[PDB]
This record gives C-alpha cells, structure tokens and sequence, in this order.
RNA sequence: GCAGUCAAGCGUUCAUAGCGACAUUGCUUUUUGAUUCUUCGAUGUCGGCUCUUCCUAUCAUACCGAAGCAGAAUUCGGUAA
RNA sequence: UUCAUCUAGACAGCCGGACGGUGGCCAUGGAAGUCGGAAUCCGCUAAGGAGUGUGUAACAACUCACCGGCCGAAUGAACUA
C-alpha cells in the first residue's frame, strides 16, 4: 500500500527463523522411516524434507 | 483466665538415664538404662542389676518406659 | 558499503549515522533535483497509466 | 552446600573488595600516628557526607584524621590494659561509640575543642530523629522542590519519578498529561516527628537540608600526659 | 542564585549577547561558565577548571609539548578549590587531567611525572 | 498514531500500575521457572532447553573470562 | 526488524493532498501551532529538537481535508553540515505541494534572536522558490511591537521583499487569530491549486 | 543430615490466647479470632511460655524443615490479623470509561460489582469473603479499602478483583485500566 | 452473511449447483452466467457447492458482450426454477433462475434489473432492492 | 562436508605427545529484491471408490504467553486430538 | 574434594557514605559514568569505576562494586560421586 507501511510481516532473525523453519519442517512432515523400507520410500522421504 | 493453652504429647525421651525394656535377643524382658546417646538410631545401654552386658544396642531392639 | 558502515551504524539503537553521507552542496540544487524528480515520477505513473485498466477492474473486483 | 540454594549474583564492576591487609594498614597507620602525634580525639561521624568529611579533613593539613572499622581502631588503640599500646589508653577503646574517627593532631586542645564546638553544615534530616521543619507537598503538580522556590521558580518533578512516589513514597501521586500529581496537598512530616525511614528519603528526595551536622567529640587522649580528658561537646 | 553551563566557547535572548564578553579570550575552547543574577539581569564570569586551563595552555585533537612551567601555574589556579595538602597533589590532578586530554608535557607522556614526582625527579614550588 | 507513539505513552501516562511489581516478580520467578523448565519440558523442546542452557552457560563464562 | 517497526510508525504523508507545513518556531511553551489547529499531539518545552520527526495532523476548511505537518525544525548551517533530523524538514519542504508557514517568536523564548530567525529564512528561500510562504509571528500577547526595535522592524519589513511572503500577528492563547492563520493559508493553498486545475 | 531438633519461637503479645490441640490453632486477641488447621504439617508445639511458643520438628529432612518457618510465620500472621489487623488498600484507575464499583446484596450476600470495565456491558461480580470488609474511601477518588483479621482471606479477595478486571486481547502498554494494589499495611498503625 | 449483505439469510431450497448456467437479470451486457463456485458453502465431501435465490456466487458470462466474457465476477441469484418455501406457508418458484452482477461489495454493475426478483434477494442486498423494477 | 581457528574441559606423569564440547572462518552464480522468469537418467508401478479408527509432530475452532501488539490484522510460542 | 572468607565481625538483611579534579578528551541539536570512538589518570580516602544497571532531551534521582554502622557465627565457590 502506497501511503502507509505498516502491514510488513514480521521479520524474524537469523537462528530464531533457523528455528522457526526447521523446527515446521520436523513438525508438519512426517518423522518415522526405517531402513527397511523400499528404497523409495526413503528417498520420498527426504526429497520431502527438502 | 485467659492463657495459651498447647496440648504437648508428652514422648518419652532418649535420654542419658532413661531405661528401656529389651524386647529381643539373649537379654529378652530385662531393663536396661540408656548411658550415652551414639546416633539417631544406636545408643549405649546398660542393665547391669538384671543381668545385661553393657552394650551398643538400636533403638529398635529396647522400648523406652516411663522411668527415668 | 559494508565494510564503512555496518547495518548497525546505520539504523538503530546504535545508530551513528547521523548526517546524510552525500549531503548536496547547497539547498538550491537540492530543490531543482527534487522538482526533476517529482516530474520524472508523476510523468511515470501518466505514462504506466496508459497500461492500467486492470487496477479499475479491481473497483469491480472482478479477476 | 546442598541444592536448591540462591544464586549469587555477581556483576562486571572495576573494584575488588579490600581484604584484610587494608585493615591491617589502618592499624599500623593507627599505630605509627599514635606514636608521632600528641592529641588524638575520638570523633563521631555516624552518617556523614564524604564532601563534609573531606572539608574537614583538610581544613587542618598538619594533623590526620582515620577512620575504619569500629573494631580494629579499638584493637589498634587496645581492648583493655593487658592488649592496650600506650599508657592508660584503654580508656578510648572503650570510648568508640560508632562511626568513629581519630584525630591525632598536635593543635592546643583549645582551638580543637572550639573548632568542634563551632563546626557547622547543613545536612539531610536523616531518619530516627526529631524533624527540624514541616513541609506540605501541595496540591497539583509536583515540581522538584515541593515548593520550596515558587512554582514558576522549580521545574516539574520527573515523571519517572513517579512510581518511586507511589510505591516506595507511599505518595498518592497521579500523571496528568506527563506530571506527577496529587489531588490533594500531602504534609511529609511536622515538626518534632521522630522520622521514619519514608519520611526522611521523602525529604531527601525534595533536597530538604533544613537540618544541620556537627561533630559529636568525645574523650581525647593527651599523649605524653598519658591521660583521657572526658570532653563531651554533643 | 546561580545558574552555571558549559555550552560556550531566565531571559535567554539577553544573557547570550552579554556573556560574550567573559569568554572568547578563550579561542573556542570550550569552558565552565557562570552567572550571577541579581533580579533579572547576570553578570558573566568563566570559573576555572582543569580541563579548559589545559587546552590554553597550547574536528580536532590535542599533542601540546606543555612545559612543567604552565602546569604548576594551572594547579596554582585551582588550589582554593581542591583537596590537597600540597601543590605537588593539585598538580598531579593537573597531570591526570592532562593525560585525559591528550597533550604531553615537557616533551613526554604525562603520566611518567606522576612518578616523576613520586620518585623525587620532579620537584614542585610550594 | 505516528512517532514512537509507546514512549510518548509511557511519559504522558505512565505505566501500569502494578508493573514494577509484576515485573520484578516474574523476573524472581524465572530462577524457579528455569529449573522447572529443565526438569520438565520433554523431548526436543527438552533437548533445545538443555543446549541453550550449555550455551548460555559458556557465554556468561566467556564474558567473565 | 529494526526498519519494519520503525517503518511502519511513520505518519501517512500524502504529497499530494492539501498539505500545508508548519516552518520556523511554532512551539513554544505550552502552546503549539498544531495542537491548536488539528487534533495532534506533540510534544513542546524549549530545548532545540524535542520532535525528531515529522507530526502530521488533519482539518477541514470549507468542506475539504488538509493535513497540516509539524518539521522539526532546522538551523542555519550549510547544507553539507545538515543532519538526517532537519533533512527531514528540507525534505518535507522541497517535496510537497504546500503552502509554508514560517513561524518566529518574537519573545524571548525560543532561544533565537530575531535576525538568527531571519537569517535561517533567508538560507531556506529557495525551497521556497515554489510554493505559496506565509511568515506568521507569534507570541504577540506577551511582546509588543509597539516598542520593537526599528533595526528588528527593519529586517521583519525586509522579510516580505521575498515573492509570495505575507507576514501576520498571532498568539496562540487567542483561538480566533490561530484559526484565522490558518485559513488565509488554506485559501492561498486552494488559490493556487485552482489556477492549476482550471489551467 | 538429619537435624537432631530444629525449632522455631511464635511470640504471643499480651492480649493473645493461641489455643493448640492436635495441630489445629484458635488465635483469639483484642480483634476477633482465627483457626488454621495445621494436620498436614508433622509439627510439634510447645507452651514455653505464656509470652512464647515453641514449634519443632524431630527428626526431620531438608523438606521437612522447610515447613517449620512457615508454620511459625503463619501463626504470626494470623496474630497480627488478630492484634493489628490486615488493611489492603486498591485503586482502580481508567483512561476513558469510568470504573463503577458498589457493593450489592445479590442472595444473602455480599458482592463487589465491578461495571464499565472499558466500556463492557458485562457486570463482573467478585464475592466478598467472610470477614473482608470492603469500604470506600471518601478522602481519595477510587479507591477500595479491603481488611480482615486474616491475611490470606484479604489478599485472596484483592487478588480476585485484581484478576477480574484483567485486560483481554489489548496491548496493556496503552491500556493501563483495571484494579490495583497500592498499598498492603495494618489495620492500627501504630500498636 | 456475504460482503454487502443486508442481515442474516434463512435456508430456502438450492437450485442452483455448479456448473448451471442461469440468465444475466441485469442490463450489464451478460446473456447468462456460468456458476463455478458458491460464496459462504460449507465443506461436505461430495456435496457440490449449490446457490439459491439471495446467494452470492461466481459466475463467468458465457454468452454475450465480449467485454465481459472470459472473465470471473461475482453474482447474486434474484429467480429460481426450484420451488422453495416462503414462511408465510408458500412454496413459490420463478419460470427461469438468473442473476445479476455485482461487485464484491454488492453494487450492481448494471443499472437496471429487469423480470421478477425474489423478495429474500431484495431485502437481502439494498443495491439489488434500489435497482429492480419488479419485487416479487 | 572438507580444511582451519579458539579452548571450556580431557589426557595427565611433558598440558605440546596428543584428544577435545561450544563458538567461529573460508569455500557455494554479480552486494542496490535484476535475475538466479530455469526444467538435466527416481528401472517405481501404485491409486480411487466406499468406510472405520488411531497418532500429535495443531491447519482451524477454545484458552493462554511474548512482540512497536494504538485499534484492526499478523508473527512467534504454550496447553490442547 | 579443593580453595577461599570469618569476634581485625562471616553469609543475609536494613541504614549510611558512595567524594574531589570533572560536565576529562572527541563528537552534535543534546550526550554531565550510562547513543557512541578512544584515553582510562590523579587526588582524598574506611571506601567509592573517568562508572554496574534503571533513568533524563540533557542534567537530576535511584542503583552496584566498594566501604562503614546495627546483628552475631559460621559461610561462599568450583568440582566429584
């Protein structure tokens, strides 16, 4: 908005948005594989934590 | 008229000179007078006119009586 | 610039940066580069004016 | 020592407790003066401003003045006959009331007697005594003095200051667009008041100094006379 | 009464033209100055203060080459409102404060004539 | 509201009433909460608790030093 | 995070609505020119900059909305030796559409002699060069210009040989005179912008 | 270690009667009397004296011991209650909706009712505890004045005010309103 | 309700499911409207999202100016062929469903309506009430 | 990750013989939100229709705490399935 | 366990002092121990930083570190299990 600024979100610093994002990738993705599993199961996996 | 008034439990004390009544062992029944105080759960008794050998005893072995 | 001044130095609570680093030379050259200025943009939003009208479509807030 | 036990807080400051050696200088310093000079008063100082005690202290050069703790200038002086250091000198150990100094000095016991007699300066009315005055804090905004210099003559008293006045003051005070107020005037003391502790950081706090300090000069020990003349100018 | 400043080198807009004349004698040092209302006109006066005599006796900084003759004399002008038994301590708060500013005295730091003094090498009249 | 609108608050109004108080009460608190923290936040928040602590700790160490 | 809090505190200075600054030494005392003439809250008592930024407030005058904007007030050096404080108030000036009220205190109190005042006026001219300038003198019921000095008449006389520059008297205690000011300087403002959009 | 017998001294003053028989204490004094009951602290009285009384714990651990001082304290507190007496002194202090505070009879009892709390229609009703006495200072602009014979009672109801006109979903940096603490003293002041 | 809905609105029969075309009412150009979504439906798993006379949905022109084709604006239902109830007991229904355009906030873009509009549509939008020449 | 650094500590007998937490530094596409609008061998067949339950690592709704949180909104966090 | 403090008064509390050059130098709208950059010394001392933090637009005030008064006898720190 072209007048005021007051609507910016707010920016976190550096280790506590390190922790804000880390820490939602280890909560909304799931966190259990086992070695035993298919292949691409564990690759799945971790493409999706990336 | 108006004092305190404290209902004090009146325990018997181990004291030097309280005698206690050995309930168990080779000195069963026998009385036997506190001599020295060791720790909180051993002391030095005493009954020589019954027949008991000064020894070292736990408080749990004797039952102190009201006689001091 | 980093290197001169840091982001500290900058803005802030620890704020040093007090005067502008590259203050005009007088007051009137300042004005006349403001009036350019304030021609350039308005001359900009004329001229960006002519590609909209997408933001009208926004007062019927249609998509 | 077991768990669960207060943290000690330690800060980043520059200067370091002194330790016993400092009590030991203070002893042999004793000592030596007591040897050199002739005349040590005993002087109580109980709750004295450092600029006062400096003015006095250099308002004589040829002379010392020593302060310490209590106790190690009664050791220094000696306890009693048996541990004392001069003769009959015991007599001023006995005679260290407080917040003591000693005054070795070789000035004619006249001119000091007088010199304490007449000394004077203002001080704050500190607490536990009689209160020399009575002020009202007025009502409305409250400048720095309470009134003291005219309201025009004072400035407002800061507003940062105020929650000192209504907790610690016990002052019920309100902010008024940015100023201490208070509704109502508020007397702090009258006169002839044993003060509290609240009265006299009150008084304090408004630069009240309608009080006055004098050195209270107890006994003093003539060194080759090798007696106490019990002079007592409270 | 009394109302004192250091902001040179209750009526403002008439002091301002008035205590001019007390200072610049100074040339733009800054310096301690006072004024003695009696209803509602002051005097000026300039009050003496170590760090201002020191600057005088040479943005900005200060290396000085003072000589110990110009230091005891500003210690001398501070005696009557000091604590010390002897010129040989005002000086050496004259020193200190010297140090402070950054100037050096008799051609070296002046912190070696505190033991200078300390160790007898340096002398002061009293 | 435009410049620093929260100071201006705090000078024209003060603060609340019992701010002080709360304030330092919670602050005398924290020495209670920081064990109760260390002795029952679980799992990762635990593991976080602890390490923060650990460096927290060498910190204050470091300063001292 | 510094910036974004800061950033979004700052007023909502619109360059192009009826705007009109309030130059010079406006607040003084208890008074002040926009806590009188809008709703606004700034802060007065005589030091050299006790608002380090712009203030705005808002009114109405015959039916439309102007913002009036407080500076914080500048001094006379050169512009190489201006800091980010005063930039704020050249800034302002330069920039937006206005029309400038330059206020002096003819009283004692802002710390300013009368030629320091006109001297900074005659350095702050050529923003000028623009806009519609107003020089409004305060404090008139605690000062007589009856007994003004004829060298102080003489350079408030020399203030107005600049184009477009109309002094006034005022006094802040007196709400007529406050509101008078302001709208001769409204209709001067809206003069203006009428000879431009009938153009 | 264990402490062989650790004790503390609960100094009765000259008016005061303190009855104690199975650790349940009567204070009675000049002001009115109080009853706490002390059975689930393993703690042993003692009349000294009529002047004193002396609380002990045999035999006891770092737990244990902890509860000695504050057995004695309690006592003396409601001591204090029973000579001196405890006065609670709050002020309710707004920016733009006035506080109206009044005591009503809602069903037999006794209520503060806090109204216009910011402006909210909802009437808070906070109950007067028994034996809290709540006035209204006249001298000072809103002000309440809460005081008992027990502390924990006075304290509690206080509190309850403090917390019933808690600030909800406001930055309480702006919004300074509600009821407050100032002063917690004695009844008498000075004896 | 809605964005520049008047009150509350009470149930009446849906008619119109997503993917039903009905007749543009107003004069904005609009032959009919192509319903692709449903303002203020809940989330029921196979439930497609359906409007009724009052309801605001999304519509694109299908047919008509080229001005106004391939574009998403919203509309709000003023008939309907599905017979629903009106409280003082009667079940009503129109001869064919339409609606008009509205902007979000519910101006009409047009600046008449022509046919019938339902009196829970009127009293429900005051832009829709001030622009129909028959109520009813 | 590799290669360093520092050193709380460890070894101990020699603290330089060595280990070594935390912290940190170099490497990764150009300092002015332009591009970097940009894709590069899954040897994998699982997936939808209906329907139930559980997990909490909470998206929403409930209640809290911390933030320049004025209000509105938002962000971060707590209890919570 | 090691080290340290202690009737030359220990730990915890109140109470008091917490000074003088001096508002040290530079900076600037202001900067007085406390936005900052570098000095960081002297005096007077029982002790008191060219200042530990709250504070002020700057000051003021409060604070600690440091002494001292009252009290009276044990206490503190780091480590190990």
């Amino acid at each position: 908005m072209q007048l005021s600024w007051k609507d910016i979100p707010t920016v976190a610093p550096a280790n506590d948005l390190l922790d804000i994002v880390l820490n939602r990738t280890q909560r909304k993705t799931p966190t259990v594989i086992r070695p035993g599993f298919k292949i691409t199961r564990i690759r799945a996996f971790y493409m999706r934590k990336v | 008229s108006t004092d305190s008034i404290v209902k004090a439990s009146n325990w018997r004390l181990v004291e030097v000179g309280r005698v206690v009544l050995i309930k168990k062992g080779q000195s069963a029944g026998k009385l036997a007078a506190i001599v020295e105080i060791i720790d909180q759960k051993k002391v030095l008794i005493d009954g020589p006119k019954a027949g008991v050998p000064r020894q070292a005893i736990n408080l749990g072995q004797v039952v102190l009586t009201p006689l001091t | 610039i980093l290197d001169t001044e840091s982001y500290a130095d900058a803005f802030g609570p620890k704020a040093q940066r007090k005067r502008p680093r590259l203050a005009a030379s007088n007051l009137e050259d300042l004005v006349k580069a403001t009036n350019e200025d304030i021609t350039k943009y308005e001359e900009k939003q004329v001229l960006d004016a002519t590609l909209g009208g997408n933001q009208e479509d926004k007062e019927n807030g249609w998509t | 020592m077991p768990r669960s036990k207060r943290s000690k807080l330690v800060t980043l400051a520059q200067t370091d407790k002194k330790g016993r050696e400092n009590k030991e200088r203070i002893f042999d310093e004793v000592r030596e003066a007591l040897d050199t000079y002739r005349y040590v008063w005993v002087l109580h100082l109980d709750d004295v401003r450092t600029p006062v005690l400096q003015e006095i202290r250099t308002s004589w050069a040829g002379s010392k003045l020593i302060m310490g703790k209590r106790k190690v200038l009664q050791k220094a002086l000696g306890e009693k006959r048996e541990e004392e250091y001069k003769e009959n000198l015991y007599q001023l150990s006995k005679l260290c009331s407080g917040v003591t100094g000693l005054l070795f000095t070789d000035e004619d016991v006249n001119t000091v007697k007088e010199y304490f007699k007449s000394y004077v300066r203002s001080d704050y009315s500190r607490p536990n005594t009689k209160a020399p005055l009575t002020f009202t804090i007025p009502e409305g905004i409250v400048y720095s003095r309470g009134g003291q210099i005219p309201a025009e003559e004072d400035v407002p008293m800061i507003h940062s200051l105020e929650p000192t006045m209504r907790n610690k003051f016990e002052i019920p005070t309100k902010i008024k667009a940015g100023k201490i107020t208070i509704d109502s005037p508020y007397l702090v003391c009258t006169e002839g008041e044993k003060l509290d502790v609240r009265q006299a950081l009150i008084l304090k706090q408004f630069g009240i100094a309608a009080s006055e300090f004098k050195v209270k000069v107890s006994a003093y020990y003539d060194n080759d006379s090798s007696t106490v003349e019990s002079t007592n100018i409270n | 009464k009394y109302l004192y400043l250091r902001a040179v080198g209750l009526s403002p807009k008439k002091v301002g033209e008035d205590i001019a004349k007390a200072t610049k004698e100074f040339k733009g040092i800054k310096v301690t100055v006072q004024l003695k209302i009696q209803n509602r006109q002051a005097a000026a006066s300039v009050v003496p203060s170590a760090s201002s005599l020191v600057i005088t006796a040479l943005n900005v900084k200060h290396s000085g080459n003072i000589q110990l003759d110009e230091i005891i004399e500003i210690a001398r002008q501070m005696r009557d409102k000091s604590f010390g038994r002897t010129l040989a301590s005002v000086t050496k708060e004259i020193l200190g404060t010297a140090q402070s500013v950054g100037c050096r005295v008799d051609f070296k730091n002046p912190h070696d004539i505190i033991e200078g003094i300390n160790a007898g090498e340096i002398e002061i009249p009293e | 509201p435009q410049n620093d609108y929260i100071e201006r608050h705090i000078k024209q109004h003060g603060k609340r009433l019992d701010h002080e108080e709360r304030k330092r009460k919670r602050e005398a608190r924290e020495s209670h909460k920081i064990s109760e923290r260390a002795q029952k936040l679980t799992g990762w928040k635990g593991k976080q608790f602890a390490k923060k602590r650990y460096a927290e700790k060498v910190s204050m160490r470091k300063k001292i030093k | 995070e510094q910036v974004r809090q800061h950033i979004g505190r700052l007023p909502s200075i619109d360059p192009n609505t009826r705007t009109l600054l309030i130059c010079g030494y406006p607040n003084v005392g208890k008074s002040s020119f926009l806590r009188c003439i809008t709703k606004s809250d700034v802060d007065v008592q005589p030091y050299a900059f006790t608002t380090k930024s712009l203030y705005v407030g808002h009114f109405d005058y015959k039916y439309l909305r102007f913002q009036a904007i407080d500076t914080p007030g500048i001094l006379d050096r050169p512009t190489e030796e201006m800091n980010n404080i005063e930039m704020q108030s050249i800034y302002a000036i330069a920039h937006l559409r206005s029309c400038v009220l330059y206020f002096m205190d003819l009283s004692e109190q802002c710390g300013f002699t009368i030629e320091a005042q006109v001297k900074l006026f005659h350095s702050i001219k050529p923003l000028f060069a623009n806009k519609s300038v107003m020089v409004v003198i305060n404090k008139t019921d605690i000062i007589r210009p009856e007994d003004l000095d004829e060298e102080r008449a003489q350079l408030l006389e020399s203030v107005k040989e600049v184009p477009g520059v109309e002094i006034m008297t005022s006094s802040c205690q007196l709400e007529e005179n406050v509101m008078e000011v302001r709208n001769k300087a409204c209709e001067k403002l809206l003069a203006s912008r009428i000879e431009n959009k009938l153009k | 270690m264990k402490y062989i017998q650790t004790e503390q001294q609960i100094e009765v003053p000259e008016g005061v009667t303190v009855s104690i028989k199975s650790r349940i204490v009567k204070v009675v004094g000049p002001r009115g009397t109080l009853t706490k009951n002390l059975k689930h602290i393993d703690v042993t009285f003692t009349k000294v004296n009529n002047q004193l009384i002396k609380v002990a714990v045999h035999n006891g651990g770092r737990k244990h011991v902890a509860a000695l001082r504050t057995v004695k304290s309690l006592v003396d507190n409601m001591i204090t209650g029973v000579t001196k007496g405890y006065k609670y002194k709050m002020r309710y202090v707004y920016a733009h909706f006035p506080i109206n505070v009044n005591i009503v009879e809602k069903d037999g009892a006794k209520f503060i009712e806090v109204r216009n709390f910011l402006g909210d229609k909802k009437i808070r009703n906070v109950p007067v505890r028994d034996g809290v006495t709540i006035e209204f200072s006249t001298n000072v602009k809103d002000e309440i004045v809460l005081s008992g014979n027990s502390v924990e009672d006075v304290s509690q109801n206080a509190a309850d005010l403090q917390q019933i006109c808690r600030v909800r979903n406001k930055d309480i940096r702006k919004f300074l309103d509600g009821i407050y603490v100032s002063h917690k003293g004695f009844i008498t002041e000075d004896l | 309700s809605g964005n520049g809905a008047q009150g509350t609105k009470f149930r009446i029969s849906l008619g119109l499911p997503v993917g039903a075309i009905m007749n543009c009412a107003d004069n904005s150009g609009a032959r009919n409207l192509y319903i692709i979504a449903v303002k203020g439906s809940g989330s029921r798993l196979n439930r497609l999202p359906a409007a009724s006379l009052g309801d605001m949905v999304m519509a694109t022109v299908k047919k008509g100016k080229p001005e106004l084709r391939k574009k998403v604006m919203p509309a709000i239902v003023v008939r309907q062929a599905k017979s629903w109830r009106r409280r003082d007991g009667v079940f009503l229904y129109f001869e064919d469903n339409a609606g008009v355009i509205a902007n979000p906030k519910g101006e009409m873009k047009g600046s008449a309506i022509t046919g019938p509009v339902g009196k829970e549509c009127a009293d429900l939008w005051p832009r829709v009430a001030s622009n129909s020449g028959v109520v009813v």
